[PDB]
RNA sequence: GUGAACCGGAGAAGUCAUUUAAUAAGGCCACUGUUAAAAAGUAUUCCCCACGCAUGUGGGG
């Protein structure tokens, strides 16, 4: 069982699959992706030129069956867009401003069921996973977030089957997912139901060439989906937001239970700041704690001098850094942190 | 080229700038509320000021027939006046026309002269005076902060098509952004009566509103628009930069000034020379906390000085090395006790600091330029 | 939570020695004036070793040094916020409202580390009217979570749906 | 094979892009509303820049448009925030005094401060058709258009605002099948006390990169990238099975190391 | 190589001027840290290195 259909997936930030109701400086779209615009996409990917495109490419390409549904409806958002402004422009010239205003597609995603020949499908994926040419959603200022060759091909009957087998990909936990998923499929004549119903309606995006581009209208109905008894909801990625590292905290660990003893080993067992012997190690440099730890920005202190330090962190600041020793600075407050300890500290506690 | 002027300002208590509603102006940078002053305040309180007296010669009003019969003495010409400044495209509502114009004050005494003489007629006039107010752009004023002017074309006279009316800036000035939080205080005062009566009340209760701040302070100036602007005067010019630089360093704006009294020195001038321009604003993306162990001004200079260090060690380019002065008053401030080496010179005198910078502007000297 | 549960029931467990030796210390650090820092480490350290979880330390130290200035019987059910709209909403509506609810709206633009006066006078108009009960557990969760958008939110919901009622 | 370039490039408050009322132009992105800046606008600051003229079958017209077909291609520039624009409220002042103190002008003024995301694309095959075989210039205008990229900005309302600011993170990657990032910030960069605006963008995009080199890019073919920071400033992805083949701590290096990639040439 | 390709909404600007939160006040009242104790001790000092019938001397920790 040879696949028999290719499957897009058209999904990026802005998009725009242009309507043929524009015809002029109010360039408009279309709520889904138009079969010239997935044709233009294809033989942009596969190599193919404006003139070669018109001969043999789209006569070939024009006898498979399309069915897009929708993932995700998108919000149309305008843009106001200036032309030759400072500068000239064409028909001599003249030295004046164009104004538009475009028509994007954002926050929306669709997929596309291309069924046909196994072998044009075959060399269709092999071209799409390597384009010759970048491929746009529609204009060139729209490049897809998502890799259009991303689901495999297969073998299936109806175009709604074929829509069932890619399961819906979630995003963030908290988000929720569409009830109704609209699918846009070609109208299927059968031979035996000749005349269409009256529901099916006439959109102009069946393309011959595309230099003096030209278009014929097509029969295209509507349909929909139920979410979870069709299409599965797929589950999210492994992903979170990216929070800065909290370190973890563990001295039980027998790792740091022995570079403590190298450290008491290596400054021969005596404080640095009194010289008194030793009793713990101050973890200066609290980066890489728990699963890194070299034993050479630890430095052995005692008892007091170790609770005098802990008293000049917890106040003033503390970051990942820490007070160091054998620091010039720093040592009269140590000083005066060790005669209030003296003088002040009660053993009956 | 291109002058830079990075500066760092903790100010006392007080409300230099504030929107409609009375508040001080902030702003959302990186995510964080600042206290803002908005680019344009800065810009008015340099020009008016008295450092910079000696170079004011523009006036941007919007009664210019008062200024007419002003300089026209008793010869009764106002309404006159009113008229063909009626007729170039500018409309009359009760004395003032409905747009302001930026003209050099040199130039009133040829309006008059043309207002004056009933020698020549209305309409004719009315396009000779376009090509006065075309034509006076020749102020250190217009010069630094730029003109554009488009008058009305609903009542011109058919006959007075203007020329080029525009002038292009020769100095950018950001808005003074904080390098900290924004804390806003409000301060609840009343007034009261000076003469007794039954009740304690007194004449009014109200609250304003004020905040304290560091703020860092962005200028750029361009000398070669600078010096086109006043067509080739480049001593003129030198003596705009001068001037500006001292008026910019040793005034702050008048905005409740009365009341809060907030006349702060900055605490640190970094000026640059380069061939395209650099904004250091993103040093305090991350604001600026405090530790005992220092103080607000030495740690915003301390990350400046970082962030300086950063952009300069990401972005070398052997093709043109930059150039630049420190200023901390008696090298009270340095940048930063890390590096000792962002800055080519360290002056501690803003004299002195002025005349490095003529002279590596032009050679000039301050005193030969100061006339 | 219960890390924050031990250290509300060790604060209510004080004596009145130490609850005055805390109340001295108001606006200070904690380098200084040594039996305070004593006095905090028996308090706190206990519970980073039992409990896995624990309260940070400024949060820690700013609820002691309030709980010793504003005494209060930890009880369930008493939110800052809710027990702030219960005040404002008996007030005049022209002017102590506005001042009020703008002292009130102060609180939640700064850090922990700048929250101790700004607190202090809410605690101070909780007295005026004779409060009686504040919930302590609920307040040091919220204050130690206090970077999260959400708990903001949960905060000022809390606030409007106690005063709209 | 494709060179892909992405931007992280936060900006001082400002307008640097208008519309027909004078509001920063905005785009909708995650459930919620972000600020942007219009293709064009890039691509023309970028075009004509005196800088980049005077630097480098033109070397233009080959990269850029005027059937001549750009290997360029510059998005939308996306934010990785939630747009919060503000209005700032300004009184013209006359120096003439009259029977008040009257204004003037009485307005209100448009800002926003933002954090995008810019994302880049060249076809190296379509460059070097354009010049008829030709690989030196091509590098070259390709060094060219990375410096200009690099250190150039939009011109709106830059007299009264001076976003003259540069960017804190630059990765380039070579791959075929084109695929942008802007999925990393579907949710909002929301900032913390623990770090920034840039950092937290760029640990969102080092996450993504990590989880779709985990999926979908698997042994085919391995996927060379470098990430530049100003003297090492932001990291991305510290080690984690190093994500980014190099660290970069000029742009210089950075130039140099891709050009020696794409053809060798120096 | 897609109703596509080539494709800025740009230029100008100070929210300013005026002001006391004032007037009254006690944290008071009651309290034993008490009960018991030698700084003494010879039967192998924890370790290196020169000689000996001594039933040990010398130097080092
Ligand atoms: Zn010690």
């Amino acid at each position: 069982a040879p696949p028999n259909t290719l499957f897009l997936r058209l999904e990026g930030a802005l998009q725009s699959w242009g309507s043929n109701e524009a015809k002029f400086a109010l360039r408009r779209t279309a709520d889904a992706p138009t079969k010239s615009g997935v044709l233009g996409l294809l033989c942009a990917a596969m190599g193919i030129g404006r003139a070669e495109a018109a001969d043999s490419w789209l006569p070939k390409l024009a006898n498979l069956r399309m069915g897009v549904r929708i993932d995700r409806p998108g919000i149309r958002w305008w843009d106001f867009h200036t032309v030759g402004a400072g500068q000239r422009m064409r028909m001599k010239t003249r030295a004046e401003t164009l104004l538009s205003r475009r028509e994007y597609l954002a926050d929306a995603s669709f997929l596309v069921a291309l069924q046909g020949e196994p072998e044009l499908v075959a060399k269709l994926s092999a071209a799409l996973a390597k384009p010759v040419w970048a491929i746009y959603l529609g204009r060139k200022s729209c490049p897809p977030s998502r890799p259009v060759c991303e689901h495999p091909p297969g073998f299936y009957n109806t175009l709604e089957e074929a829509l069932s087998a890619v399961p819906l990909q979630k995003r963030w936990h908290n988000e929720p997912l569409p009830q109704i998923l609209p699918c846009v499929m070609d109208w299927i004549p059968g031979y035996d139901g000749e005349h269409a119903p009256d529901d099916a309606e006439i959109h102009y995006d069946l393309p011959v060439s595309f230099q003096p581009p030209r278009h014929l209208p097509r029969f295209v109905i509507r349909r929909e989906l139920v979410v979870g008894e069709d299409v599965q909801v797929s589950r999210e990625t492994g992903t979170s937001v990216w929070r800065p590292k909290g370190t973890r905290a563990d001295y039980n660990n027998s790792e740091y239970k022995k570079v403590r003893a190298e450290r008491l080993v290596m400054d021969h067992a005596a404080c640095m700041v009194c010289k008194a012997p030793a009793t713990t190690v101050q973890h200066v440099n609290y980066r890489r704690a728990g699963g890194k730890e070299i034993p050479e920005d630890l430095r052995a202190l005692c008892r007091l001098c170790h609770d005098a330090c802990t008293m000049l962190e917890y106040g003033s600041g503390m970051t990942t850094n820490r007070i160091d020793p054998c620091d010039p600075i720093w040592r009269e407050r140590i000083l005066a942190k060790r005669k209030e300890i003296v003088e002040f500290r009660s053993r009956g506690q | 080229m291109l002058i830079e002027i990075h500066m760092i300002q903790n100010h006392s208590p007080a409300n230099l700038n504030r929107d409609d509603l009375g508040a001080p102006k902030t702003c959302y940078f990186g995510g964080v509320l600042r206290s803002r002053i908005s680019s344009q305040c800065i810009k008015r309180s340099i020009r008016t000021s008295n450092d910079f007296k000696a170079l004011l010669g523009g006036v941007r009003t919007r009664r210019l027939a008062d200024l007419i019969q002003q300089e026209a003495g008793e010869t009764e010409c106002w309404k006159k006046a009113q008229e063909i400044l009626n007729k170039c495209g500018f409309k009359n509502k009760d004395d003032n026309t409905k747009m302001l114009v930026f003209m050099s004050k040199d130039k009133i005494k040829d309006l008059a002269r043309i207002v004056l003489d009933n020698s020549l007629g209305l309409t004719e006039a009315a396009q000779q005076v376009a090509n006065v107010i075309a034509q006076a752009t020749l102020a250190p004023d217009i010069a630094l902060c730029g003109r554009m002017l488009e008058p009305n074309d609903k009542d011109k006279d058919k006959k007075v098509k203007w020329s080029n009316t525009t002038v292009e800036a020769a100095l950018q000035v950001a808005h003074a952004i904080s390098t900290h939080i924004a804390r806003p205080e409000i301060d609840y005062f009343v007034a009261a009566d000076d003469v007794p009566g039954e009740d304690a009340g007194a004449g009014h209760i109200g609250e304003s509103m004020f905040a304290s701040a560091c703020f860092y302070k962005y200028f750029s100036i361009d000398w070669e628009q600078l010096v086109k602007n006043l067509k080739g005067d480049t001593n003129l010019a030198a003596h705009t930069v001068g001037a500006f630089l001292l008026a910019a360093a040793k005034t702050n704006p008048s905005g409740k000034q009365n009341s809060f009294a907030a006349h702060n020195y900055p605490d640190g001038i970094l000026v640059e020379f380069k061939n395209s321009p650099i904004s250091y604003a993103n040093a305090f993306v991350r604001p600026v906390s405090v530790v005992k162990e220092s103080d607000l001004v030495e740690q915003s200079i301390g990350q400046l000085s970082n962030y300086v260090n950063d952009i300069r060690l990401g972005y070398y380019d052997e093709q043109s090395p930059v150039i630049g002065f420190w200023f901390s008053p008696n090298n009270r401030y340095p940048l930063g006790y890390k590096h000792s080496k962002l800055a080519s010179r360290n002056i501690g005198n803003l004299n002195e600091l002025v005349g490095a910078v003529l002279d590596y502007i032009g050679g000039f000297k301050w005193e030969e330029v100061q006339k | 939570n219960r890390g924050t549960v031990d250290f509300i029931a060790s604060l209510e467990n004080l004596k009145e020695g130490d609850l005055g030796i805390l109340r001295k210390l108001r606006g200070a650090r904690l380098d200084e004036k040594l039996p305070g820092f004593d006095l905090f480490s028996a308090l706190w350290w206990p519970l980073r070793q039992k409990n896995q979880r624990a309260p940070k330390r400024e949060v820690a130290w700013l609820i002691a040094k309030l709980f010793a200035e504003f005494r209060f019987e930890q009880r369930e059910g008493a939110t800052l916020p809710i027990l702030m709209g219960g005040i404002c909403r008996k007030l005049e509506p022209k002017k102590e409202l506005p001042r009020v609810l703008a002292r009130f709206d102060q609180l939640a633009s700064l850090d922990i580390m700048q929250m101790e006066e700004p607190l202090s006078v809410i605690m101070g108009i909780l007295r005026k009217h004779q409060q009686v009960c504040l919930d302590w557990v609920g307040l040091t969760d919220v204050l130690s979570f206090w970077e999260q958008e959400p708990v903001k939110r949960e905060w000022s919901d809390s606030f409007i749906k106690a005063y709209k009622i």
